[PDB]
């Protein structure tokens, strides 16, 4: 007949929004990262996701400029916690990065695998069977994505199931953040979320639109293009209604 | 978060002139020509307040250190909302500098013991008509630095040149002058850092005001002229401004302010920040100042 992830729980779930702005500690220490600026505007997305996942009945839990070590702890905390009364868990990371890593205030990497695998079914029995969403707004290479002309438009479950992973950009390429408005991915993720959620559409449907928008957004300057790319090991349609 | 920038393209002009002691200043000069593999003897020249007592070769790290202290000062004015991401020689092997009393240069010019000979008349002849006339004037003083970068100058770093000289008359002549061209218009691409000099809005309003800024390709663009005099500052510059709209939600506008070029003075510090990035003016002259008397 069918299947959809349960979202009843009044307080849906937490929303660790790790917003990274100051990379001063890093410009000093890590030599390679000395010619690195700060992520100005991150605040607009931080207040953008907060607003979004608010109407979506999520108990947001914001976090300042965190360094790798802190991040890991922050995550090791919401892992030993009980999420039974929660039917969903979301985590958003905003900061610089590179090939499958996410830099922290300090300046040292932190492989995504080591962050996302922190909430498997084993590590967190409470979230087992419940959708675990991760949105990673960061770079993933130094290469700019070229743009081609389209000319149109009771039992046991696997340990790593129920995973949604939103990647601001494909690998090896760069993410775009605008100081005045915010970042493409994160902004589309919302403008597209905050609008399609009322009309009951799953996230998998919504992310396809997001790929559409950011695929149109063009870096007027260095002929750039950004192409998001999600990955999921979900078992049912993920959808959250509101009021 | 990116390592493919500045290379065989980053070469405007960087000049710093600071007072080292009582009657001694040092001039650091870095131009396009100094940063390229020259195959033949190249000649360049300019004006200096007094005579050169010594010439040396500084390290290129100096180029970026000067363009930062300046580019940053003019950056706190902009509102760029672009998308970010996550008789007196000074010989040497390579060069050869000659510093003669302005007027003297005109009278002897031909004399090329600086070895800019094989360029013969067909090459020197040029400079007498298009540059020389813009280096000597009714004030027969104004010493003319004659430099002759000879091939080999490229090998190794330390392309930057430095001139230790003694200012005559409390004057400082930051060399912006160009090579008189037929067309009539001149393009400027220079950053300057001079200090221990007294402000002078009469000659700055004059310059800044005659500036034609680059286009941002927007019909709405308007080029405003400014003249602020903040706490310990006083900036004369022109900016190109235009409002922008949101890309998603609410109808929030975004007033831009870019291509800022002019002069910024630190009333306290007594320092002068100059920035003329890709701006045009029919005015091809040098900026003369007075050393804190």
């Amino acid at each position: 007949l069918d299947k959809v992830y349960q979202m009843k729980s009044k307080p849906r779930g937490y929303c660790l929004i790790i917003n990274n702005h100051n990379f001063a500690k890093a410009r000093e220490k890590v030599p390679k990262l000395h010619s690195i600026r700060d992520r100005n505007g991150t605040h607009l997305d931080a207040g953008a996701l907060t607003t979004t996942f608010e109407e979506l009945h999520f108990e947001i839990k914001p976090h300042h400029d965190c360094t790798v070590e802190q991040i890991y702890e922050i995550l090791k905390i919401y892992q030993l916690m009980d999420h039974s009364n929660m039917d969903c868990f979301i985590c958003c990371i905003l900061s610089h990065g590179d090939k499958g890593i996410i830099y922290g205030t300090d300046g040292q990497e932190a492989p995504i695998y080591e962050l996302t695998s922190q909430f498997t079914g084993l590590k967190c029995p409470s979230l087992a069977g419940k959708p675990k969403v991760f949105f990673i707004q960061a770079c993933q290479g130094d290469n700019y994505q070229k743009g081609i002309p389209v000319e149109t438009d009771t039992r046991y479950i696997p340990d790593e199931a129920d995973f949604l992973l939103g990647m601001a950009t494909v690998n090896n390429c760069v993410s775009y953040r605008n100081p005045a408005e915010g970042t493409w991915y994160i902004q589309s993720l919302c403008q597209s979320l905050r609008e399609r959620c009322p009309r009951g559409d799953d996230i998998l449907t919504i992310l396809t639109e997001v790929n559409y928008e950011v695929s149109n957004k063009d870096d007027k300057k260095n002929m750039g293009k950004q192409m998001p790319q999600p990955t999921f090991t979900l078992r049912k349609k993920l959808v959250f209604p509101s009021d | 978060c990116v390592i493919f920038p500045v290379e065989i393209d980053v070469s405007q002009t960087i000049i710093r002139d600071c007072q080292v002691d009582k009657q001694t200043r040092e001039l650091v000069y870095i131009n396009k020509i100094m940063n390229t593999q020259l195959t033949k003897p190249v000649l360049m020249m300019f004006n200096i307040s007094g005579p050169i007592r010594s010439v040396t070769r500084k390290n290129n790290n100096l180029r970026d250190r000067i363009k930062s202290k300046v580019d940053e000062q003019f950056d706190q004015l902009e509102r760029d909302y672009s998308d970010q991401m996550d008789i007196k020689y000074f010989k040497d092997e390579h060069y050869s500098v000659s510093c003669q009393n302005g007027s003297v240069l005109k009278s002897k010019f031909a004399k090329i013991l600086k070895s800019h000979d094989y360029t013969d008349k067909k090459s020197i002849e040029a400079y007498e008509k298009y540059c020389l006339p813009k280096l000597v004037d009714e004030r027969n003083d104004y010493y003319v630095a004659v430099c002759v970068l000879k091939p080999g100058f490229e090998n190794g770093s330390n392309q930057v040149l430095s001139f230790e000289y003694n200012p005559i008359g409390n004057k400082v002549i930051v060399p912006f002058a160009h090579e008189i061209n037929d067309t009539g218009l001149y393009e400027y691409d220079v950053v300057a850092y001079v200090d221990s000099v007294q402000f002078d809005g009469e000659q700055f309003e004059e310059f800044v005001q005659s500036l034609i800024l680059p286009s941002s390709f927007k019909n709405s663009e308007k080029v405003l002229y400014y003249n602020e005099a903040s706490k310990n500052k006083s900036m004369i510059y022109k900016a190109l401004e235009f409002t922008t709209e949101s890309s998603w939600g609410k109808s929030e506008k975004y007033n831009w302010k870019i291509f800022c070029n002019g002069f910024i003075y630190d009333k306290k510090s007594k320092v002068l920040y100059v920035k003329l990035h890709n701006v045009t003016s029919a005015l091809n002259k040098n900026v003369i100042l007075n050393t804190i008397k």
